């Protein structure tokens, strides 16, 4: 399947402080959308609150003669709802135009494909949740040497649409199901082919051969 | 290959040659238990601290 | 296939991290010697720090990574009140 | 008043850690206490090859590799 | 001469809002021919990339000494 | 009050780094711990010559 990218829409409910880092444009479109031929899939929408002390100075003039600058600090609880989506292929999209999935990681978890809390070379991290980063590959060769086949995303409230239109919480085909993140008790997971994942302590050197020992 | 690994492999070969696939599989599973699934071809000597 | 002959001569430790062993990919624990380790040649790492078996070679990737993160948060809130009343 | 301090030290390789140790002393002490911090390998049936076993003929080692690999597959499937 | 010995075949630029006009007038986000697509910059979430031949780009950790020969060893 | 310090050190070659080290001590310590900081090579088929 083709994964056209993700974007996290941020709506400010009080103030304009939270959505300055919780918003994520789609890489391919430069906007909170999906590229042509891709259907945005609602991944998850959640609200987040944070207190901040904003300092502001104002020049108050009473009676047009008593002018004074007064500085005051206000402790406001800014609340913002972020809605994160992901772009799945709508149909027989052109190949291999799109993006490649290099695994995801959080500040408390690891990226098992690279066994590190970072993205591989030639990969860009995109913010998807408060603490989830996705490693996306622009170069086709570097991705193809540094990616894993992707099946789709799903949440604790909305399942995967590519199940076999019903949207169940199950990875299609032989794609395996591993946890991606837990947001306020809601599970978010991804789907990758079960053959590439293993115990993970020993990174197998799976390059050659491409055939079992040919018999005489 | 080491001496012991070769010896175990020879034992499995002989058991197969005796057309006795029963203890052949048992001997193979013993091989798996003793020598594990993979063979390490490269390590990184080092240290770590947190 | 001991290394004591080399140790008597060179007087060096033997690099204790060696490949060629078995590995239980399920339990993630070393299992048993599969490749043959011999110390016939008294091979040594180029820097002359360790005695290695003849069947291995070492790439010297001497690297160190250090991360230090410190974070201090303090909050102080002090409050006083004094109300006095007097009726004569 | 309420104090709560938690320290947690986790070491791999090097001298056994003790609280009053300095990173200089620990870094200078890994000269002999090195530990495998990362490893890569190959499936063992990849090493069951005619050229790797002189004592046995080729058709035999082929079947030997087959049975070893199916033993591995059973060992995986059970667990 | 200095540029020829210190440059790479170049296909053109494109941004997130306007693709490459040299695709094969429509302007798409695709490198024409065998030119490879590598990220160049991300300006305010807008992706700008370039197109260079895949023959020169490699893993990059090993700089090739690919100077002579200019032909495979000719058979006898 | 809020303090936040992040230090990150990355070393290739030389003595294992520790925070209190001076660049003098580190520079005088590379006398045997030298590593490959750059490399150039040729394709494999280039060496298979009569
Ligand atoms: O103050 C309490 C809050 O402190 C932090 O938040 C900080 C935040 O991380 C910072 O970015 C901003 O301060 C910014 C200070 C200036 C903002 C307005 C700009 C002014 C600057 C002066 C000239 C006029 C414009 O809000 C608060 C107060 O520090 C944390 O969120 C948390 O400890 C708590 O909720
Ligand atoms: C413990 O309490 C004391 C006051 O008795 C205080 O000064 C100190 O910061 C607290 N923490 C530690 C680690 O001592
Ligand atoms: C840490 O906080 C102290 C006050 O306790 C301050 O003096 C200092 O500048 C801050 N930074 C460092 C690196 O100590």
């Amino acid at each position: 399947f083709t994964f056209g990218g993700v974007y996290q829409e941020c709506t400010e409910l009080s103030g304009d402080v939270l959505c300055q880092n919780l918003e994520q444009k789609n890489l391919l479109t430069g906007d909170f959308s999906c590229p042509p031929g891709y259907s945005p899939v609602h991944l998850l929408s959640q609200t987040h609150e944070e207190g901040y002390s904003r300092l502001e100075c104002k020049k108050k003039c009473t009676l047009k003669i008593f002018c004074k600058t007064v500085c005051e600090d206000v402790f406001r609880v800014a609340k913002a709802e972020f809605r994160a989506y992901w772009c799945v292929a709508a149909g027989q999209v052109p190949d291999n135009s799109g993006l490649l999935f290099g695994g995801v990681f959080t500040d408390k978890t690891i990226n098992p494909m690279t066994n590190a809390q970072s993205c591989p070379a030639g990969y860009i991290p995109l913010n998807l949740f408060e603490s989830l980063k996705v490693c996306v590959s622009l170069d086709y060769e570097l991705g193809f040497k540094f990616s894993v086949p992707f099946g789709g995303f799903f949440s604790c409230i909305m399942g995967n649409p590519l199940v076999n239109a019903p949207s169940l919480k199950k990875c299609p085909g032989g794609f395996s199901q591993h946890l991606a993140v837990i947001s306020d008790g809601c599970q978010v997971s991804y789907c990758v082919k079960a053959g590439i994942f293993t115990g993970g302590s020993l990174l197998p050197v799976r390059l050659p051969p491409y055939t079992k020992p040919p018999l005489m | 290959l080491s001496l012991g690994f070769t010896k175990a492999l020879m034992d499995i070969c002989d058991q197969l040659e005796k057309n006795q696939t029963k203890m052949a599989t048992y001997l193979a599973e013993l091989l798996i238990l003793n020598y594990g699934t993979h063979v390490i071809t490269s390590v990184d000597a080092g240290a770590a601290l947190v | 296939t001991g290394f004591q002959i080399c140790k008597n001569a060179l007087k060096l430790p033997v690099l204790e991290v060696l490949p060629g062993g078995g590995w239980d990919n399920l339990r993630n624990v070393d299992m048993g010697r599969v490749m043959d380790l011999t110390y016939t040649n008294c091979k040594t790492t180029e820097d002359g720090q360790y005695i290695i078996p003849d069947e291995v070679y070492t790439i010297p990737q001497k690297e160190s990574n250090l991360e230090m993160n410190s974070e201090v948060l303090e909050s102080w809130m002090n409050y006083q009140s004094t109300t006095s009343l007097s009726i004569n | 008043l309420s104090n709560r301090t938690n320290s947690r030290v986790q070491s791999f390789g090097g001298v056994p850690f003790y609280p009053g140790i300095t990173l200089e002393t620990w870094q200078k002490g890994i000269t002999n206490h090195l530990v495998a911090i990362d490893r890569a390998g190959l499936p063992l049936h990849f090493f069951i090859k005619p050229d790797k076993l002189p004592g046995l003929p080729g058709p035999l080692v082929k079947k030997l590799s087959k049975t070893v690999e199916t033993a591995v597959r059973h060992y995986y499937t059970f667990n």
